[PDB]
RNA sequence: AGGGGCUCUCGCUUCUGGCGCCAAGCGCCCGGCCGCGCGCCGGCCGGGCGCGACCCGCUCCGGGGACAGUGCCAGGUGGG
């Protein structure tokens, strides 16, 4: 059911809790730079129904794109 | 008594403009790298903000000596490694080849590990305790899971390190670990636990649930304050009477 | 001469035998030994002035 | 206490490197040595300013490949002629080949050498 | 070049290692060779100090 | 007239075209040598630690600052 509940409370996006969370992991990705290497995935259920699998050989990208 | 007249005291003084300064510790003013200084800023971050009660509940974590106590209790019921578990496997297969049969003989107890299989006890009620780790640092995977022990009213606690459940575990990490049903010779130690754990965290629970966290200064801004402070009321006090 | 041809000299040609000598010139090398000496005893003449004008509350 | 930095700056702190040990070499054999002494030396000049020189400066002259230098030239002449060799002028010509005098030491005698060569 | 306003070369010795450090002064006008100049918060009210 | 609470003081460089780093000293330990040979014990060769160089602390320090700026839209101006 934990899979469940990510994926509700990342539809939740204008809470409290996901405004704040949202907010920090942007200065930290702001902060880093602009293609960069992730250990894993931040959105794990997002990923995996996107096709992502724990296994040796999924790897996972952060970028950073100049939007307008 | 019969020290050498040659020997003497020649000090130096590091005042401005005399003998140059020596290698004191510099350890403050380092120019560090980035993900030094970005991990920093975000502990510094953190503590500045407004964190919301989801996240300062576990900030909340347990007592030293209840933690080695459930530790203690947890070692007790811990997994199984592969190469026992193996061993296990030959020990029944001879078994079973002499000669008395199938003989499920009692499957123990075990701690049962993993956010979706404690999310699944949690709703069926299965689980007699929770622990979870404070530090999870993606942390949305457990923000939902206290309110959700809460109103399925088992008992669940904030402990202080996820390689310590992963050690017990025998992984590197792990978020969760669901205690089922124990044994009759420490059903006593759960008798004074479980109640323990849910005085410390079930029961208080609403207390918790709108107690905000972080938005604290930094040390000079409370001293430039706390100089203001007491710079008006060292003549208040004698303006007063 | 040449300063490669510096390196395939001797030192007696490239130097002379004094302190400084072969780069300050004899003038400032006096000049540096008295100006040292001098800023010494000054320094003496200060402290002991101090230590006798310890004399008082 | 009692670890310190004594300085301002980061420095990337300095790590084990291995040496390789590979699982297998990636190639076979190593290469043959395609420039050997047959190689250098390619024929004799037998001009009439090679006659001159062989005649008084006790020198042979050689077209040589491009890609020797005048070391290779001496120990190559030195090896298959069984002499010794005073020193070595070379030049490339207009046409592209490098062409070598070699003037041997004094106790051997090109005039005899060339004979047992049989450029004479 | 394409200034002209001297500037000062001047000498100053470093607090933390052995070393003398040179900088590039504007020249206040009326200052001199071999003549001591002074930086800081107690410096005095003199002509060429910073 | 001993002082603490109360401030400036826990500040050591200005007659001179010099020099200045890579610690002196003190205190406590550890090892070998002969050896008083009775033990902080005699001395000979070494080695370390701390104070000298105060202790904590969450942003390197200072200046701004929810403005500027940037993204998108809107109005004006625009023979560049
Ligand atoms: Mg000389
Ligand atoms: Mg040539
Ligand atoms: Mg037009
Ligand atoms: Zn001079």
């Amino acid at each position: 059911g934990a899979y469940k509940y990510i994926q509700e409370l990342w539809r939740k996006k204008q809470s409290d809790v996901m405004r704040f969370l949202l907010r920090v992991r942007c200065w930290q990705y702001r902060q880093l730079s602009a293609l960069h290497r992730a250990p894993r995935p931040t959105r794990p259920d997002k990923a995996r129904r996107l096709g992502y699998k724990a296994k040796q050989g999924y790897v996972i990208y952060r970028i950073r794109v100049r939007r307008g | 008594k019969v020290v050498n007249p040659l020997f003497e005291k020649r000090p130096k003084n590091f005042g401005i403009g005399q003998d140059i300064q020596p290698k004191r510790d510099l350890t403050r003013f380092v120019k560090w790298p980035r993900y030094i200084r970005l991990q920093r800023q975000r502990a510094i971050l953190y503590k500045r903000l407004k964190v919301p009660p989801a996240i300062n509940q576990f900030t909340q974590a347990l007592d030293r000596q209840t933690a080695t106590q459930l530790l203690k209790l947890a070692h007790k019921y811990r997994p199984e490694t592969k190469q026992e578990k193996k061993q296990r496997l030959l020990a029944r297969a001879e078994k079973k080849a002499a000669g008395k049969g199938d003989v499920p003989t009692k499957r123990p107890p075990v701690l049962r590990a993993g956010v979706n299989t404690v999310t699944t006890l949690v709703e069926n009620k299965k689980a007699q305790l929770v622990v979870i780790a404070h530090d999870v640092d993606p942390i949305e995977l457990v923000v939902f899971l206290p309110a959700l022990c809460r109103k399925m009213g088992v008992p669940y606690c904030i402990i202080k390190g996820k390689a310590r459940l992963g050690r017990l575990v025998h992984r590197k990490t792990c978020t969760t670990v669901a205690f089922t049903q124990v044994n009759s010779e420490d059903k006593g130690a759960l008798a004074k636990l479980v109640e323990a754990i849910r005085t410390n965290y079930n029961d208080r629970y609403d207390e918790i649930r709108r107690h905000w966290g972080g938005n604290v200064l930094g040390p000079k801004s409370v001293a430039r304050i706390a100089k203001l402070e007491k710079a008006k009321a060292k003549e208040l006090a004698t303006k007063l009477g | 001469v040449r300063p490669k041809v510096l390196m395939r000299l001797s030192k007696t040609k490239k130097h002379v035998s004094r302190a400084y000598g072969g780069s300050m010139c004899a003038k400032c090398v006096r000049d540096r030994i008295k100006r040292a000496f001098l800023i010494e005893e000054q320094k003496i003449v200060v402290k002991v002035l101090k230590a006798q004008a310890q004399s008082q509350k | 206490k009692k670890k310190i930095r004594t300085s301002p700056t980061f420095r990337r702190p300095k790590t084990l490197r291995l040496r390789r040990q590979p699982k297998y070499p990636r190639k076979s054999a190593p290469r043959r040595n395609k420039l050997d002494h047959y190689a250098i030396i390619k024929f004799p000049l037998t001009t009439e300013s090679a006659m001159k020189k062989i005649e008084d400066n006790n020198t042979l002259v050689f077209i040589v490949d491009v890609k020797a230098n005048k070391h290779q030239i001496k120990q190559a002449v030195k090896k298959l002629y069984d002499i010794d060799v005073a020193k070595v002028n070379t030049l490339i010509r207009p046409d592209g080949e490098k062409k070598a005098y070699v003037r041997l030491a004094p106790d051997y005698d090109a005039l005899d050498v060339a004979n047992k060569i049989g450029i004479i | 070049p394409g200034r002209g306003a001297p500037l000062a070369k001047v000498v100053f010795r470093d607090p933390y290692r052995f070393k003398k450090r040179t900088e590039l002064f504007i020249a206040a006008e009326g200052i001199h060779t071999g003549q001591f100049v002074y930086c800081g918060k107690k410096a005095q009210l003199n002509i060429g100090n910073v």
